[PDB]
């Protein structure tokens, strides 16, 4: 059913770079996870 | 398999994506030792 939505990958990006501690909804595409990975790095580069 | 790996990046970015549940009880000791290997590299980078 909820696959994805526009408001929540804009949810899932702001928890990710903030630590990644609130709870968020993983993708549901090949092509969207490496994105994801990418933007993790950059936060975790950024938090540091 | 693509599970193996994608576990191994989202716990060395700590990105949450994928859910690879590593049952095999040898495995166990070897994803905790890669999970420590990977804060020990991010506190050293800091």
């Amino acid at each position: 059913g909820p696959s994805f939505t526009i408001g929540k990958a804009i949810w899932l990006l702001w928890g990710l770079v903030f630590n990644n501690s609130v709870p968020v909804q993983n993708p549901k595409g090949t092509t969207s996870k490496i994105m994801v990975s990418v933007w993790a790095f950059f936060a975790v580069i950024f938090l540091a | 398999l693509s599970s193996a790996m994608w576990f191994s990046w989202g716990v060395l970015l700590n990105s949450g994506i994928g859910e690879g549940a590593p049952r095999s009880f040898s495995a166990r000791i070897l994803g905790m030792v890669w999970a420590g290997f990977a804060m020990i590299i991010v506190a050293s980078y800091t």
